[PDB]
DNA sequence: GGCAGCGCGCTG
DNA sequence: CACTATGATACTT
DNA sequence: AAGTATCATAGTGCAGCGCGCTGCC
DNA sequence: GGCAGCGCGCTG
DNA sequence: CACTATGATACTT
DNA sequence: AAGTATCATAGTGCAGCGCGCTGCC
């Protein structure tokens, strides 16, 4: 007759339910009396069993984001407020859902429950990213909100290194780059350019993370038996703006255009291959024992920077997902650029006019087959358009000259040849002469650009694409790609941020109502929920490809 | 003359400066001399006080003079030299020793000691040596930090301070301390620790030699300026060392070096007075002088709760330490907008007031 | 065990629950096997019976709003795509529900199924409302979609004027200035500025409205026997912008400044009360038929008018919430021409620095013990705070010179006190002697302006207020108030309509998928769907009042 | 000289006109004389088309001039004379009796007839009768709106078409109806109403005397412009009354007064060409002439589907029918980016020719 | 030796 | 060569 | 008549900065 | 007699 | 003196 | 221990136009 709690938690998130409605439902079927969904005093109490900070390691949830005093204004406390969980307890719970798949992902060997035998390596990622223009509330003080917010989140990858000769791969977690496996730990109301308050809120969060990484540690009294692990993470989602005014370096550039090498700007040539770690911090202490802008000014810099390095481990950063918008504004540029006959990168009082009036033209005679509507801030479905292996023909008929014309599909073609190293998600385990053969292709597709166009700007992602990839990925104890450890899975997180508190979560009180989004966002990303719930088999109809005939219908 | 009227200076209109109206006061920290070279008023008869309204980093723009003239307040130039790589809200301490003059220009050097970071989020104690140098129409400057290296008995890096001395090469004295979060710290982090110590320190030799006392614990975060002409120096209270028992004062602290012709005896006293209502400090800044007397701020302009007492308010406190039946009375208080953040400006054998704000940029005059 | 449909139908709406997610329960309570909600299959049989046109009078639904040709481009076609009804099929169906409630309704006489006996006066009201920036789709075409939508929907509020001496009303439909009462009529994507389009779209739809108005007609062959009405309207959702672009006058004015009087810009005097009634159509045809720019020029014009005169019946039109904004951005503005002691309303190079350092310490005042973080664009939370009974002091607590701080307060004190009368949902059922004293009591209120003030600016809602107030309420065979009558169930349904469009109804295609957001709101605001779904009884604490304490909790 | 190149002619800056480009020549449109007073280059050589490229209301500003001087486009005037009370998509006359002459001025009054409304999207008859006087550096307008009262035997107001007419006070001829919605109408607009008529209009006094002839029912949407010197003139076709035919032409019609010493003899005859392909409109606007032979666009930019045939298309079409061997060949076709928006520029024993588009404001030229 | 404009390109 | 989201409807079961 | 599959696409990544010239001091 | 700026105030 | 929407929790049943 | 009630507030109303001066022709 009645029903099992967990069944209705993992029924509500899915519809992306507001708690009243649910009681609403519960409340009409129990007057027209069905036996049916549990009452929510029956949901509540195992609400906190899946709550962080009910494990151990190597009581109160949702702590407050400033943790000082309130009556005594003499720390200038910056403008903040939001909820953060501390970080090994976010670990751990973690932890405790893919035990079972273990227990199914010891295979071929078994030998289970040893707890001082087999130990298990696992390795994930993380990253962080602001926002923009969330609406702002009465607030009962003296100074303001400035409209935005970061969040702080990480996936879980892979959970094999350290086992037999037969090092196999036991779990993957099939999606990955997306939501509903994106574990939060950081939400708050803030804003990062006049920044002041990462250090406040993200610091912390990172030296927790020095102390974490790096060491064997126990999942104590889990379930019975214990388990061990080996925690490896891989930070990667600071997506360039991120990268250097917090990574210590100058975001435009025009001296030293990569955070992993030391470059100059007019350099179209070869490779560089050098990859700079942690030195740079002590350049900081050169110039700040010495003559802060008057000692080894642009003399002993592999690359300027001015503060003593936040977020720690330099050696490993790039996206995938957040280059397209930069190849699309780099292709869209140069058919732009091909389109009026003019040379020399620039808007020239006299040039300027043919550059606006074609890209005019091209935007219409794109509208009259295809889509775009807006002009700035590219988006990623207008990305994938323009490298579908399709409608090559009609990105360039208006491009008269036909040799011109054969050249710039040919470069877009070995674009779309050589795209799939990366936005691949495990690669070493597909295309592995492509991953082999990746940088002398490269240095192709970039000689195509050395010989049919006498222009050659390299901007700050072409450079992360004709190096630092063939042996990022080649590079030994790392993963072994960068599809799978893009940076996409907080983006669309955000699509549910705003939805998760625009009329969803507790309103009227900010502190009180940012908490009641970051709770049921932890709530909503459990796999021990998204393994109870939606899970049916559909009615089969022999794998939906053929009777014997049409690939469509 | 004391006693004297609000004068809410004139407003800048952002025509010829920056978009901020000047209202950028918040968090700042600076010098001012009465001093010659009259290059935003070359007259015969205006007696000009020198100033660079801001030396400080993430506060502000970087440095900035003022035209502080002889009697009004406009605008006279706009600085970002040496742009930013400067410290947090620390201090701005005594006049470093003069150099050898020139031909047409004059020689200054800056102290900045403690504060924040703007990139840590931790304790600093970046000792800073900054030469100014002011000929007419332009000045330049130069950079000098020195960490650790050239430093010798380091004291622990703190929060909030000022900083007072004779005008060459003596005693710097009280920062004021933090309860700062390290690794394994981030939980409950209202406890006390504790220094409360005298420190001699010589300007050209970097050496921190504490001064000999059994120390009084307590009360270290604000403080008042030294005063000449039979010489004296004032601590003032703001806190317990945990930010959950307020500093309702009724007394001040004397400290003094006893016979200033050598520099030695160093002793310590507290002293009550005729004390108005309570409650000295409104848990922030005051620390200005005057020529017999105090000039003490630092009340309320908006009544950020007080724990025990429900007394302290936006209005001025002048104290008459110099007698030694040692009263405290009030000027007529120029109940203007301010409070809350004032810095000094003093002069000697007479009544010449200014003061700056958060964002309420004004002058406080008596 | 199993289920009635309509429950299920009921049950849908109130969640906002999209089809797929329904389909998504259904699915996961047949899997877990639990006798519970009916399939989508039994849905979409009584889907079609409460969509309009299923009456007659005194078969595809979701006709297109273009209704001529494609291939054939001699018309220029403006830029405009959405879904219309008919109109008249929407008044019948709305006839069909209430149908049942005048079952009930007829109570103390009876003699119910006597049709040629008892007639039905009922009476209603109708607007539209632009809106502004939504989502634009790729569209596959050579001309844009200009980011805006237009809404036309139409309310029912009275049935009872034709019956006897006791002529008694007998429903009110109690809310009734909201939501879940609004019946939607044309939704479109278009624009009304380069408008174009609203004689395409709802030119028509008021051509029909003529033929609709004042005329008894007969539900025809309803549910057994008949039932006759005779439909009334009035015509006031139509806010000041739309009021005069196409009731033919001039939006600002400044010669004319009300579209019911004649009137000049410079009067503070007593009354005007004329009632100008469609003569502007004759002083058309007077400029039309002689020079028209040169003839009448100021001349003969009660009030200058361009056009032919679109919507009907100019006699009828005011708004009541949508003054408060305006009364706002008047009393905030006199505040703030308070706060520094300067005269004659400007923006003049040495008073408007004045002003705006004046209006920013309002601001910032306002901030330390209420809310207001915007400047420009007011909205009617931040109006409501500025008339509540306390807080008035505190708006006033920096104005020096106490006589005018007392001032002040009186005039806001009086504005309090006869505010009463509009955002009143039936006066002439409550203060009735303010009813009958209001005139009076607004030329003392326009007095005390008068004296108190040598600034007297008259703005177009003060004459909408110390006039065609108590005449209008007063008038026979009208309905006798304002407040009732007003435009707010609009715009809560802008609310709505971007909640149903923006990731709700059908994508992928735009003419497609507003016939489906149409669709679900014509389904969501049936009372047949309201009265069956979320009426349950709440547990009865004695009126939730007192045990014998606490007003409060 | 026929065949000439494309000349797209120069663009507009928008440095010193409105914001538009000047691309808003969509929906105009206008005529334009060989006129005196070059009041845009007094030079002793260049004679200049005098033109006002604007006579609309709600396609664009309310009327406006053009630099269109001996050879060159560019801008020499701005302007929004009579600010837009004007017709919708209507036509543009045959210029009106000329008054008595002015030192330093010349005379033109000018017909418009037929449209849409900006307001009520209904059927329009607003016969309009608009003075025009052009003086040096500047001109000035009258307007003189004549309704139903002065008119005399109605026409039923319709949708579209051009007018032509010798050049005083004889035939007018030839608009295109509109199926138009009215009270209960709305549901299937797709019927076929029909006049097809003949009416001769005199100028002055307001009298569409219909002319004598067994009524050639079908083809009024499109037509040609008179032809002088031998005179003829020609309709092509663009409807079947219903919007679901279409009208796939292989041969043309005259409508000519045939004895032109008086105005009489009405006939009416068609003639079957040497036909290039088929379909010789492509639902939209030629109308243009030449010296000895037509000038005729028309077709598609962009191909909007063709009901029956998958013929027409963007070249343009020369008709020899002043040829009594009636045949059809083709300039060489400048494809340029023009088409399916082209307004006439003719000239008698020569080929200069001018034309507008819809937003890309260019010159088609031959 | 600065120095504050254009003037824009980098990544948002 | 991100995944997750929407509602008819044509084509299997 | 039940049940997937297919069709096309929206959602969200949303200003500082640092050059490189320039006369121009 | 225009006439195109400020210059802003009306209602969005 | 619009209504409808959110989630604890204090106070009734 | 079940069930409302209370607490505070977000959501949506989101550029044309028409004066009234002005020298300025
Ligand atoms: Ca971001
Ligand atoms: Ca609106
Ligand atoms: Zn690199
Ligand atoms: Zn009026």
């Amino acid at each position: 007759s009645c029903m099992t709690p967990e069944e209705c938690l993992g029924m509500r998130l899915d519809m992306l339910m507001t708690k009243n409605q649910y009681s609403k439902e519960y409340n009409i079927l129990k007057e027209r009396g069905f036996s049916t969904l549990c009452p929510p005093k029956q949901l509540d109490a195992i609400e906190k069993t899946l709550m962080p900070g009910t494990a151990r390691y190597s009581l109160e949830p949702d702590s407050v984001t400033m943790d000082f005093h309130e009556y005594v204004p003499d720390f200038p406390c910056p403008n903040t407020k939001g909820v953060r969980f501390p970080y090994a307890h976010a670990v751990a719970k973690t932890l405790e859902e893919l035990e079972d798949e273990i227990v199914n992902g010891l295979k071929k060997l078994g030998r289970d429950p040893n707890d001082p035998t087999l130990v298990i390596h696992t390795i994930c990622k993380d990253g962080a990213d602001g926002m923009g223009d969330v609406s702002v509330h009465k607030e009962k003080s003296d100074h303001l909100l400035p409209d935005k917010a970061l969040r702080f989140s990480f996936c879980v990858l892979r959970c094999s290194v350290m086992h037999k000769d037969t090092e196999v791969t036991i779990y993957e977690d099939p999606n990955p780059n997306s939501v509903r496996s994106n574990r939060p730990v950081l939400e708050c109301i803030g804003d990062e350019n006049d920044d002041g308050t990462v250090a406040v809120c993200v610091g912390p969060i990172e030296c927790q993370r020095l102390l974490m990484k790096d060491k064997i540690m126990r999942v104590h009294m889990s379930d019975g038996t214990q388990r061990a692990h080996y925690l490896t993470f891989f930070n990667s989602m600071v997506d360039e703006k991120w990268d250097r005014a917090h990574g210590g370096l100058a975001g435009a550039g025009s001296k030293y255009l990569c955070t992993l090498c030391e470059a100059v700007r007019d350099e179209a040539l070869e490779k560089a291959g050098s990859y700079k770690i942690t030195r740079t911090l002590k350049k900081i202490e050169v110039t700040a024992s010495k003559m802060k802008y008057e000692s080894q000014e642009k003399d002993t810099f592999g690359v300027k920077g001015y503060p003593l390095l936040t977020t720690e481990p330099w050696e490993r950063g790039i996206d995938a997902t957040h280059t397209d918008i930069n190849m699309g504004n780099y292709f869209k540029s140069l058919i732009v650029r091909e389109m009026a006959q003019v040379h020399s990168w620039a808007k020239t009082a006299n040039v300027k006019k043919q550059i606006v009036d074609a890209e005019s033209k091209l935007d219409k005679h794109l509208k009259e087959s295809l889509g775009l509507n807006p002009t700035l801030m590219m988006a990623g479905n207008y990305a994938r358009e323009l490298f579908k292996a399709e409608h090559a023909d009609k990105l360039v008929a208006l491009v008269d000259k036909p040799d011109r014309k054969s050249a710039l599909v040919e470069v877009l073609a070995k674009f779309r040849q050589l795209r799939k190293v990366y936005r691949a998600n495990w690669p070493l385990n597909d295309m592995s002469d492509e991953v082999r053969q990746y940088k002398a292709k490269a240095v192709e597709m970039a000689n195509d650009l050395k010989t049919h166009f006498p222009y050659a700007p390299c901007t700050n992602y072409l450079h992360k694409v004709i190096e630092h990839v063939q042996e990022l990925i080649e590079h030994p104890s790392g993963v072994g790609s960068v599809g799978a450890l893009s940076s996409e899975g907080n983006e669309a997180g955000n699509k549910l941020f705003r939805q998760l508190r625009l009329g969803h979560a507790r309103k009227g009180n900010t502190y009180n109502g940012l908490r009641d989004v970051l709770c049921t966002h932890w709530l909503y990303t459990s796999k021990t929920l998204r393994d109870k719930a939606a899970x049916x088999x559909x009615x089969x109809x022999x794998x939906x490809x053929x009777x014997x005939x049409x690939x469509x219908x | 003359m004391s006693s004297g009227p609000i004068f809410s200076s004139l407003v800048t209109d952002s025509s010829r400066s920056s978009r901020k109206k000047s209202d950028s006061a918040l968090g700042t920290e600076f010098t001012v001399v009465c001093d010659r070279v009259p290059l935003r008023d070359p007259s015969p008869t205006v007696q000009r006080f020198l100033c660079f309204v801001f030396d400080n980093g993430s506060g502000a723009m970087s440095t900035l003079p003022i035209d502080v003239g002889g009697e009004g307040i406009s605008l006279s130039d706009m600085k970002e030299v040496k742009a930013m790589p400067h410290i947090a809200s620390g201090c701005t301490a005594v006049w470093g020793p003069p150099l050898p003059p020139k031909p047409g220009k004059d020689t200054k050097q800056v102290i900045l000691w403690g504060g924040l970071d703007k990139r840590r989020w931790c304790c600093s104690n970046d000792l800073t040596q900054v030469d100014i140098t002011i000929t007419p129409k332009t000045t330049t400057a130069k950079v000098s930090i020195l960490p650790a290296d050239k430093q010798d008995g380091v004291p622990s890096p703190r929060t909030g301070h000022t900083l007072v001395a004779i005008s060459s090469l003596q005693a710097i004295l009280f920062g004021g301390l933090e309860l700062a979060s390290r690794h394994a710290r981030l939980g409950t982090c209202a406890q006390s620790c504790k220094d409360g110590y005298f420190y001699l320190l010589d300007m050209t030799t970097l050496r921190w030699n504490k001064l000999p006392l059994p120390p009084l614990v307590p009360r270290a975060y604000h403080s008042s300026t030294w005063v000449p002409a039979s010489s004296t120096m004032v601590i003032v209270g703001g806190i317990t060392y945990s930010g959950h028992c307020p500093s309702e004062r009724l007394s001040v602290s004397d400290v003094v070096c006893l016979k200033i012709s050598d520099t030695s005896q160093y002793t310590l006293t507290e002293i009550h007075m005729e004390g108005v209502r309570d409650s000295y400090v409104s848990s922030s800044s005051a620390s200005a002088l005057c020529d017999d007397r105090f000039v003490l701020y630092g009340g309320y302009h908006h009544d950020k709760s007080g724990l025990h007492p429900p007394e302290p308010s936006r209005d001025l406190y002048v104290m008459n330490l110099q007698t030694k039946k040692a009263v405290v009375h009030h000027a007529p208080t120029r109940m203007a907008s301010a409070g809350h953040t004032c810095l000094r400006l003093i002069d000697n054998s007479v009544v010449m007031i200014g003061g700056t704000c958060k964002s309420v940029n004004c002058c406080t005059n008596l």
